[PDB]
Formats: C-alpha cells, sequence, structure tokens
C-alpha cells in the first residue's frame, strides 16, 4: 500500500470541501430534479458513445451540481452547463478526450461551438477551477483492494448502484462519496456472494453497516426500484458484457441488518 | 485592464503552452513570474494542460512546490502569476559545471526535492516531466518542483494514463518498455537520474531515441531479466533480441559518492517499479543523516 492511506485521508478531506449544497434544487426557480436526473441519462448515453471512462461521468456530475449550486440555470440551458461539464472532466480526465465538435454535435445543434466554449469558460470561472474532486468511483475502486478473493461481478455490481446514485439528487445528494462508494460495495458483495462490509474496510473508512444503514436503506430501495425508473441508460449499458450483465442479477429482497 | 498593475520588466522564456514574464506589481512592489496562455477561442478552447497546473497547483502548497500566486481571466487570455523564483537547475548545473556542485548542496537539493514530491504522491498527483530545466531554486537556498503541465491525478489503483510521458533523458524504463500500468515509481526515476546528474556534470542517460535511451539503462544497470524484475519479458516492447550487458559497478557510476549515496542512487534506479523506492521512504534514509541548507553562490 505505498501511499494508499495518505491519499484516503487526503480524498476523505476533500470530498467534505468539493461538496455540493445539499438544498440546491429548491433554489433553482426553473429546474427540477426530474430534469436534472434527464440530464445525468444523457450524460450516460453520451460516456457510452464516446467511450469515457466512468471516472470522467462522476466528475461531471460533481462539476454540474456545484455549477446549480450557485448560479440560477434556465431549463434551456441545462444541457448546455451538463455539456460543457463534460467536456472539461473528459479534459481532465481522459487521454484522448473528445474535440469541442463531437460535444457540439451530440447536443443536436441545439447550441452553437461558440455557446460551449464560453460555458466552459465560465464553468471554470464558477469552480474557481478546483476540478480534482473525490467521486464514488474514486473510493469504489480502493475499497475494491480489500476483496476476498476479488470478484468481477462484485466490482461491476458495485459501479452500477453508485452510478445509480448519480441520477437522483433527492436523497443521493445528501451522503458523502465515501458512505455512497461504502453502500453501494457492500450491497454489491451481499447480493453476488451474501457476504458483508469488510472488516478490514472498518478499519480503513472508520465506518459501520450501523453507520451506512441509512445510505444502504435509500440504496436498496433504488436497486429494487430500478426497473420502473423513468431513467433506464444505466440498465441498458451494464447489460453489456464488458460489465457481466450485472442489471440483469435479482436484487435481494431483504438486507437482513 | 486586469493586469493594468502589472508592469512587465523581461521575457524570461516559454514553452508550447505560452510565454513566460518576469514583471512587477506597480502597487506593492512584488516580482513575480507571468505565465500567459493563449484561449483557442474558436477552436478547442482552454487547453487540457492548463486546466490540469491550475487546478493541480492551487491543491498544492508546500515550501519545495511553486506558489502559484493568482489566475487572471480574460476573455482571450489567461494569466498564471506565480512567485518569482531566481533560477533553474539546468543554469545553476551550468554555472557550477568547473567547480561542480558541493555535496552538502547536493543532498540539501535532493532532500528538499524529496519532500516536495512525497507531498505530490501523498495528494494523488503524478509530476511526469521532472527534469532540471523544471526545478527553480532561491537565493536561499530553497528548491521548487515547477511546471505541472504535465500532471495528473491518479487513482488507487492505476489505470492506463498518457504513453507519451517524461522527457526521454529522464524516462522510466517501464514507459520506455511500454508497461500498462505507471505509477509514481516514474518521478523517482526521473529524481534519480537528476541526482547522477548533479553529481557528475552530466546526463545519466543521454540517449538519441527510444530503444538508444533504453540501451544506455540497459549498459549501465545490466539488462534486466525476470529474476531482478519480474514480469520484464512480458512488457509490450520487450524484445528477446535485446544485447545482455552486464551490471556495472556503481562507484564506476558515480565516482564521487559515498557508500550512503551510492546506496540511495541505486535504490531511486532500481528497475522494478514495486521495489524502487518511495519518496517519503528515501527521506529516512542514511544518506539524510546531517542534512543542511547551504546558501548557493549566485
Ligand atoms: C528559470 C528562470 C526564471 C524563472 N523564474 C521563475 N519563477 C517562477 N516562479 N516560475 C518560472 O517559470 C517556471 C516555468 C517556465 C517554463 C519552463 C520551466 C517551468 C520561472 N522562471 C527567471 C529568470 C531566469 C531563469 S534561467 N533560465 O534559470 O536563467
Amino acid at each position: 500500500p505505498d501511499y494508499h492511506e495518505d491519499i484516503h485521508t487526503y480524498l476523505r478531506e476533500m470530498e467534505v470541501k468539493c461538496k455540493p449544497k445539499v438544498g440546491y434544487m429548491k433554489k433553482q426557480p426553473d429546474i427540477t430534479n426530474s430534469m436534472r436526473a434527464i440530464l445525468v441519462d444523457w450524460l450516460v448515453e453520451v460516456g457510452e458513445e464516446y467511450k469515457l471512462q466512468n471516472e470522467t461521468l462522476h466528475l461531471a456530475v460533481n462539476y454540474i451540481d456545484r455549477f446549480l449550486s450557485s448560479m440560477s440555470v434556465l431549463r434551456g440551458k441545462l444541457q448546455l452547463v451538463g455539456t460543457a461539464a463534460m467536456l472539461l472532466a473528459s479534459k481532465f480526465e481522459e487521454i484522448y478526450p473528445p474535440e469541442v465538435a463531437e460535444f457540439v454535435y451530440i447536443t443536436d445543434d441545439t447550441y452553437t461551438k461558440k455557446q460551449v466554449l464560453r460555458m466552459e469558460h465560465l464553468v471554470l470561472k464558477v469552480l474557481t477551477f478546483d476540478l480534482a474532486a473525490p467521486t464514488v468511483n474514486q473510493f469504489l475502486t480502493q475499497y475494491f483492494l480489500h476483496q476476498q478473493p476479488a470478484n468481477c461481478k462484485v466490482e461491476s455490481l458495485a459501479m452500477f448502484l453508485g452510478e445509480l446514485s448519480l441520477i437522483d439528487a433527492d436523497p443521493y445528494l445528501k451522503y458523502l462519496p465515501s458512505v455512497i462508494a461504502g453502500a453501494a460495495f457492500h450491497l454489491a458483495l451481499y447480493t453476488v456472494t451474501g457476504q458483508s462490509w469488510p472488516e478490514s474496510l472498518i478499519r480503513k473508512t472508520g465506518y459501520t453497516l450501523e453507520s451506512l444503514k441509512p445510505c444502504l436503506m435509500d440504496l436498496h430501495q433504488t436497486y429494487l426500484k430500478a426497473p420502473q425508473h423513468a431513467q433506464q441508460s444505466i440498465r441498458e449499458k451494464y447489460k453489456n458484457s464488458k460489465y457481466h450483465g450485472v442489471s440483469l442479477l435479482n436484487p435481494p429482497e431483504t438486507l437482513n441488518l | 485592464g486586469s493586469m493594468e498593475n502589472f508592469q512587465k520588466v523581461e521575457k524570461i522564456g516559454e514553452g508550447t503552452y505560452g510565454v513566460v514574464y518576469k514583471a512587477r506589481n506597480k502597487l506593492t512592489g512584488e516580482v513575480v513570474a507571468l505565465k500567459k496562455i493563449r484561449l483557442d477561442t474558436e477552436t478547442e478552447g482552454v487547453p487540457s494542460t492548463a486546466i490540469r497546473e491550475i487546478s493541480l497547483l492551487k491543491e498544492l502548497n508546500h515550501p519545495n512546490i511553486v506558489k502559484l500566486l493568482d489566475v487572471i481571466h480574460t476573455e482571450n487570455k489567461l494569466y498564471l502569476v506565480f512567485e518569482f523564483l531566481h533560477q533553474d537547475l539546468k543554469k545553476f548545473m551550468d554555472a557550477s559545471a568547473l567547480t561542480g556542485i558541493p555535496l552538502p548542496l547536493i543532498k540539501s537539493y535532493l532532500f528538499q526535492l524529496l519532500q516536495g514530491l512525497a507531498f505530490c504522491h501523498s495528494h494523488r498527483v503524478l509530476h511526469r516531466d521532472l527534469k532540471p530545466q523544471n526545478l527553480l531554486i532561491n537565493t536561499e537556498g530553497a528548491i521548487k518542483l515547477a511546471d505541472f503541465g504535465l500532471a495528473r491525478a491518479f487513482g488507487v489503483p492505476v489505470r492506463t494514463y498518457t504513453h507519451e510521458v517524461v522527457t526521454l533523458w529522464y524516462r522510466a524504463p517501464e514507459i520506455l518498455l511500454g508497461c500498462k500500468y505507471y505509477s509514481t515509481a516514474v518521478d523517482i526515476w526521473s529524481l534519480g537520474c537528476i541526482f547522477a546528474e548533479m553529481v557528475t556534470r552530466r546526463a545519466l542517460f543521454p540517449g538519441d531515441s527510444e530503444i538508444d535511451q533504453l540501451f544506455r539503462i540497459f549498459r549501465t544497470l545490466g539488462t534486466p531479466d525476470e529474476v531482478v524484475w519480474p514480469g520484464v519479458t512480458s512488457m509490450p516492447d520487450y524484445k528477446p533480441s535485446f544485447p545482455k550487458w552486464a551490471r556495472q559497478d556503481f562507484s564506476k557510476v558515480v565516482p564521487p559518492l559515498d557508500e550512503d549515496g551510492r546506496s540511495l542512487l541505486s535504490q531511486m534506479l532500481h528497475y522494478d517499479p514495486n521495489k524502487r523506492i518511495s519518496a517519503k521512504a528515501a527521506l529516512a534514509h542514511p544518506f539524510f543523516q546531517d542534512v543542511t541548507k547551504p546558501v548557493p553562490h549566485l
């Protein structure tokens, strides 16, 4: 574990500072949680079409939630915010980000290339360039090293659950990425192998099933209800072999906490 | 407008990014280094390199990492305001070519550089371009990492990152061999090369090409095999036709060095990245027992 503990400790400090305002949607006169779900679901699809890292998707959503925490946006411009956030996440995170034109193309010519570039700049100003945010994905990835044994179904199912949390500002905004990761991991572990949140992760994170329970109860409900959610892109993506078809698995009916 | 308080003193260089000036704040007297970055306002927008450099420097706050003081936005330009440092390690080595840098100063500089690098690594940042041109010194004995243009935030565990990284002479063999994963070890390798360079007054591995660079390393450290580097023969660009050179005795590689210095150096240049020493563990090395902070003679 070369620098693993320092890094984990540092991201635990940063997820607190890069956290969006929990209330924010109530303060937006024109947009809702239902519109934000639509947008994130669209971003999922863009990630698939351009084969972007899942990390890129998680960063983009964090940038949008922080931007909307401080700026009032009309609904006609919401997709513009998201296009610029995804472009910035790509530039930050990808080896080969797609060119700006591809981001203009993917918005069906709703917006101009100048609009996208100007929005890029405004997003940067509003976030003051603070782009290295911890995401649910960054914690999951570390939590995966405590697997006994490593299990590719558990990993993909965890990622799927984490991704589902991105869609629903209510209730997931309330929770830190480290906690959402803990819940997703445990829920995945249990669904696949009947097993539980590792003792070694209690030591690392300081979280127990007891502390994760609130997030867990929400996440389990999200999972059981996923087939009926208006947004379906995450379920579709996670049908492919790349992800071992995990969205096709049966959620457990009970948790026995 | 936003730059009205800055008086340009002189140009001090450039990069692919744009121009670097020395300037003074007309109101406070503060002398600074200004980096000017052109925005591709009809094409690509703000460049990925600047985005990474700015966000990463805003996180890293350490005595051995150059200070970003401010970021000034215009519609067409971005100005980075940095603390002004006297010169870089490259120019200091040239000034020192006849005498050599005294060993207390080499020790001090390496110590500080490792402190800065440990700080980066602890904050999940890879520098990926350590070289003497990118290390800045002041007139009091400090040295600082700079040009985070090629840096990146890494994940635990890492995934595959950009292959085209680190200037050739300072580039780790795992990169040269095309390995799928690389990690903080590549910065330590760079630092090892820079350490040897300070000592012998010439680049350790001045290759003219990728294959040449690799062979210069093999000729010095011995061609690696499965016993010193488990997995080497499985790398994407490993070739069974590689000539097999015997390792040379380190007191020939770095004559002026003591047993301790040689011990440190060999651990920084170990082939297997998973065994190559970490910056943090290097801080604890006996070589550093007696470190002081001399003033260079500029
Ligand atoms: C370096 C230098 C400087 C010099 N002082 C500097 N101070 C800061 N803070 N940044 C710099 O740029 C770092 C950046 C520039 C692009 C390449 C490396 C990263 C500086 N360059 C001022 C007079 C003379 C000299 S020199 N060449 O030693 O005579």
